[PDB]
Order: C-alpha cells, then sequence, then structure tokens
C-alpha cells in the first residue's frame, strides 16, 4: 500500500435538479482537491462516506461488504456484481473471513454461513464509486471510462447517480470482495460547479485550497 | 384610493390584475410496484393461532379496494387511525396476522377483551392501533371428516403479553409430584379444532385476518396509492408534481434533461421546468400573467 494525489477526482451531481449553463457554488461532502489517496484484505473505516477507484482486467473485484461491527448481531450490508445482475442484501449474514474462489463454473456463494431476518433485496476500466450514507439513506454513484492508456489520468469525470436506497442501517467498517484499487475519505467543503447548455458538470473549482481559488468563489 | 370626490387630471395608479386559474392538475408516478395480498387474502391454508404467521408486507402499494367487493368481509373494526389518514402516513415494515378461530370468538380480539384466546393464544394490547377482518370460511376451511389441522392453545402456566407466540410443546404440570408422560394430572397443551361445513353459525370457522397492522416508521415509507388525472396544456391551471405545487401554464418544450434529472431550476430559484412523471416530456412553466390596471381620467 502507498499514497498518491487525486488531480481533480471525485465530483459528482450534488442533486437531481436540471441547470442550464451556469455556476453553482454549492456545500456539500466531496473528495478535497489533491487529498491524500491510499493506493492498494484490511479493513478501513468509514467516515461519513468513501470514494473507490478500481482498475483491473482479470476482474477479481466481485463486491462490497459494510457494517458497523460485522459481529452478526448487527445489520450488515453485502452488494455482490456477480456477472450480470448486481444482488444488493440487508442483514447479519455470517460472512466468511475470506470469499475466494479458484479461476467456467459462476457458483458456490459460501461467502456467509448463516441467514437472518434480512429485511431489505434489491437487483438489478477505472470503474469509479462514490458511497455516502446520510438521513438513513444509502447513495451510490458510478461512473465508468473506458481508460485509454494505462496511466492514471489526471482528468474531470462527473459521477451520476447509480442507485438510491432507504436500507436504514448503520454502518461503520467496510471492506471489500475478490473473487488495483484506490480508496479516498470525504469532508465536507464547498464547491463551484459549472453547467453546460446540457446540465452536465464540466469542470469544478475548489473554495479551501489555494488563495486563487476562494477569489474565483 | 384618492380619498377625494373631485379626481384632477391624470394618470393614476390603482389596483392590481392577475389571471386566476381554472383547474387542478395532480400526476402522480406510474403506479407499477403493489403487493399481491393475493398470496395474503387468496391462500389455500393458512396457520394455527397458537403458531399464527406474522405475515410480513413490504415494498408496494396499498391496494385493497378490491377485497371489498372480491371478500365481502363481515367484521371490519379499526381502533387506531381512521382509513381516510391512511394518505399522510404509509407503512414499510408492517406486520400482518392470519387466524383460523371459531365464531363467537371475533368479539374476543378486542382491546381489554378476556377469555381463554386472549389470555393464552392471542392477546392484543390496550393502546391497538388496527383494523381485525373476519369472514365466514364453510366453504373452503371445513370438511365432512373434520379438518384437524387447526391447533389452539388451552393451559398455561402464565398469561400471555402483547405480541407475543409461544411454540413450546412441553407437558403441562398440575400437581406437585414431577412429571414425565401423560396419564395423571400432567396435560398435553394442544388441542385441535373440529370443523364441519354443517356447523351453526357460532361454531363455523371463521379466517380472521386481524390486521393489527402499524410499524409505520422507517427509513422507507413504501406508500398507499395515489389518484392521478389528465393533463391540461396551454391554460392556466395549479399543478401539483410530486410534491412540487405551483400555479402557471404548462407548455412543450425543447430542453434536453439527463435521465436521472426530474425538475429544472432557473438563475436564481424558480422551477422553469419540470418533467412528467408517466408521459416522460419535458414541460415549460411559464407563471400567470399579472400587472397593473392604471386608470386614465380628464
Ligand atoms: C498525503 O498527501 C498530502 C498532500 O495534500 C501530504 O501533505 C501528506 O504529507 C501526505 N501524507 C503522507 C505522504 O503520509
Ligand atoms: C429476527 O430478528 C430477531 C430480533 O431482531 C432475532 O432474534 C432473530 O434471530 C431473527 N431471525 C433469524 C432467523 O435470525
Ligand atoms: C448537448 O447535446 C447535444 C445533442 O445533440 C449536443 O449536440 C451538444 O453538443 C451538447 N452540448 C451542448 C454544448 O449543447
Ligand atoms: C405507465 O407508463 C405506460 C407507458 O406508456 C403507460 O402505458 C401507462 O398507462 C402508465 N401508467 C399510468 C399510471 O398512467
Ligand atoms: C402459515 O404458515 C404455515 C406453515 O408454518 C403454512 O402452512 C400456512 O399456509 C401459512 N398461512 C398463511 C397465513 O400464510
Ligand atoms: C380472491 O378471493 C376473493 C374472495 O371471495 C374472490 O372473490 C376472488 O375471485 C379470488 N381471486 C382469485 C383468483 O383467487
Amino acid at each position: 500500500q502507498s499514497y498518491t494525489n487525486s488531480f481533480t477526482r471525485g465530483v459528482y451531481y450534488p442533486d437531481k435538479v436540471f441547470r442550464s449553463s451556469v455556476l453553482h457554488l454549492t456545500q456539500d461532502l466531496f473528495l478535497p482537491f489533491f487529498s491524500n489517496v491510499t493506493w492498494f484484505n484490511p479493513v478501513l473505516p468509514f467516515n461519513d462516506g468513501v470514494y473507490f477507484a478500481s482498475t483491473e482486467k482479470s476482474n477479481i473485484i466481485r463486491g462490497w461488504i459494510f457494517g458497523t461491527t460485522l459481529d452478526s448481531k448487527t445489520q450488515s450490508l453485502l452488494i455482490v456484481n456477480n456477472a450480470t445482475n448486481v444482488f444488493i442484501k440487508v442483514c447479519e449474514f455470517q460472512f466468511c473471513n475470506d470469499p475466494f474462489l479458484d479461476v467456467w463454473m459462476e457458483s458456490e456463494s459460501g461467502v456467509y454461513s448463516s441467514a437472518n431476518n434480512c429485511t431489505f433485496e434489491y437487483v438489478s476500466n477505472l470503474r469509479e464509486f462514490v458511497f455516502k450514507n446520510i438521513d438513513g439513506y444509502f447513495k451510490i454513484y458510478s461512473k465508468h471510462t473506458p481508460i485509454i492508456g494505462r496511466d492514471f489520468p489526471q482528468g474531470f469525470s462527473a459521477l451520476e447517480p447509480l442507485v438510491d436506497l432507504p436500507i436504514g442501517i448503520n454502518i461503520t467498517r467496510f471492506q471489500t470482495l475478490l473473487a488495483d484499487y484506490y480508496v479516498g475519505y470525504l469532508q465536507p467543503r464547498t464547491f463551484l460547479l459549472k453547467y453546460n447548455e446540457n446540465g452536465t458538470i464540466t469542470d469544478a473549482v475548489d473554495c479551501a485550497l489555494d488563495p486563487l481559488s476562494e477569489t474565483k468563489c | 384610493t384618492l380619498k377625494s370626490f373631485t379626481v384632477e387630471k391624470g394618470i393614476y395608479q390603482t389596483s392590481n390584475f392577475r389571471v386566476q386559474p381554472t383547474e387542478s392538475i395532480v400526476r402522480f408516478p406510474n403506479v407499477t410496484n403493489l403487493c399481491p395480498f393475493h398470496e395474503v387474502f387468496n391462500a389455500t391454508r393458512f396457520a394455527s393461532v397458537y403458531a399464527w404467521n406474522r405475515t410480513r408486507i413490504s415494498n408496494c402499494v396499498a391496494d385493497y379496494s378490491v377485497l371489498y367487493n372480491f371478500a365481502p368481509f363481515f367484521a371490519f373494526k379499526c381502533y387506531g387511525v381512521s382509513p381516510t389518514k391512511l394518505n399522510d402516513l404509509c407503512f414499510t415494515n408492517v406486520y400482518a396476522d392470519s387466524f383460523v378461530i371459531k365464531g363467537n370468538e371475533v368479539s374476543q380480539i378486542a382491546p381489554g377483551q378476556t377469555g381463554n384466546i386472549a389470555d393464552y393464544n392471542y392477546k392484543l394490547p390496550d393502546d391497538f392501533t388496527g383494523c381485525v377482518i373476519a369472514w365466514n370460511s364453510n366453504k373452503l376451511d371445513s370438511k365432512h371428516s373434520g379438518n384437524y389441522d387447526y391447533w389452539y392453545r388451552l393451559f398455561r402456566k402464565s398469561k400471555l403479553k402483547p405480541f407475543e407466540r409461544d411454540i413450546s410443546t412441553e407437558i403441562y404440570q398440575a400437581g406437585n409430584k414431577p412429571c414425565k408422560g401423560k396419564g395423571p394430572n400432567c396435560y398435553f397443551p394442544l388441542q385441535s379444532y373440529g370443523f364441519r361445513p354443517t356447523y351453526g353459525v357460532g361454531h363455523q370457522p371463521y379466517r380472521v385476518v386481524v390486521l393489527s397492522f402499524e410499524l409505520l416508521h422507517a427509513p422507507a415509507t413504501v406508500c398507499g396509492p395515489k389518484k392521478s388525472t389528465n393533463l391540461v396544456k396551454n391554460k392556466c391551471v395549479n399543478f401539483n408534481f410530486n410534491g412540487l405545487t405551483g400555479t402557471g401554464v404548462l407548455t412543450k418544450s425543447n430542453k434536453k434533461f439527463l435521465p436521472f434529472q426530474q425538475f429544472g431550476r432557473d438563475i436564481v430559484d424558480t422551477t422553469d421546468a419540470v418533467r412528467d412523471p408517466q408521459t416522460l416530456e419535458i414541460l415549460d412553466i411559464t407563471p400567470c400573467s399579472f400587472g397593473g390596471v392604471s386608470v386614465i381620467t380628464p
């Protein structure tokens, strides 16, 4: 594991309101410009949301698990994007420590060991996700820009909201489910977002980075 | 306005004119996901009262008015809020109960009541907010030989508490001596019914859905269903779109929204545009004409 910098990555649509050719000064939880990003199965904390980037070719990433203690005594959220449809299941799954399958078969979901109440269920190249939790709602935003090359592209990409869910649970620890990735932590900030003719976010400016990027705000 | 009876020459300002609305438009989203309580109300077999199924109802739209006509509920008692208020608060983690009990027993399923079933089988709290519904089931829960498949508790060395379920099958003790097996004062605390199609009205089986439902509060609030009306364009109307309420004229537009957006806003705050949840068409909202009504006198 190493430490790198995120140029201008992590900017997403804050709300579901259309705006045409404008500049909006908003306050929200974001990933600060040029913050320190952990580059990587340890357990990582969940401070007011996380930003997860993944780059792979072998498709080893298979999902995520979230919870407060993961002791099978409090509700845990499992997201598995196996091969065709994504399964979201919210309960006290008795997960195994290391769910790994050799290599065909595409079976044997022995990730968990026992079942419980299980209230909520749901079905449906530089993959970037933002996971936020607020007001009892879990919000997952995603973007998939096919990388042209092999380095990390310092560029701007807005993240459209993939799903908003009323799971209504509590989460403080999150892990990763395997068969390179980047982890960053969000903070409250104020941003200036630029909107084209088509309610697309094309550029963003922070308001706590530099002297110039405060006079701009 | 001038507070005088002698108006001189000039153009005097006066009241204001507005174009008042004439219709009301309400357009809630497509009505797709609703629960087939068909599985909850039209099943072949139900559970015994001692092992009552706490049926879970979630993630759908409340449409049980067909059950008003398809199933003529002879019993309908609601001790909580009025049904007319059910649109203000909906339910997501709501529970339902399925009972198969006798005839002269539906009166015992009521708050503050006493009896064998109320004390040993199913006890409701004093502050009970729910609806009891019952209906006769001779045609599908009675048999000439006898429906020996529904059981009920008779003996227990304690009283019950609101919303408690017991499945215990251990023998009941009545005397001082320790007990191993039946025989003497040591009875089995489970006894079945003997429903037949030719019983009297008070002994025929009643399928009793004690909708002891509530559990309204939840991060999610799957709701009851809303009525929608038609849409009127090029006219001054009072509109309500998914909780956004206003007045104006809804004309055709050419803005290219993105698939995840609902409303639109101008440079300041105002809801310039909107998207209809059903036909998925951009609609421009323009405010009603208003201004001054100035007067010219010589
Ligand atoms: C993380 O990156 C920031 C850049 O803003 C730097 O100031 C900080 O020292 C870094 N932390 C490390 C390398 O441990
Ligand atoms: C359902 O929830 C209750 C309490 O929340 C728990 O005691 C019970 O074990 C759960 N059911 C299962 C099958 O785990
Ligand atoms: C908006 O979408 C249209 C779709 O044809 C595209 O031509 C245009 O370039 C986009 N952006 C602007 C600046 O309007
Ligand atoms: C839902 O959308 C379909 C698509 O045309 C339409 O046929 C149907 O009538 C809509 N339902 C409602 C509630 O109007
Ligand atoms: C209740 O559960 C039993 C099994 O425990 C089942 O046979 C019966 O059909 C169920 N009835 C209802 C009310 O769904
Ligand atoms: C459902 O039950 C009602 C109750 O009488 C009945 O009228 C209706 O035909 C039933 N529908 C089906 C298909 O089970």
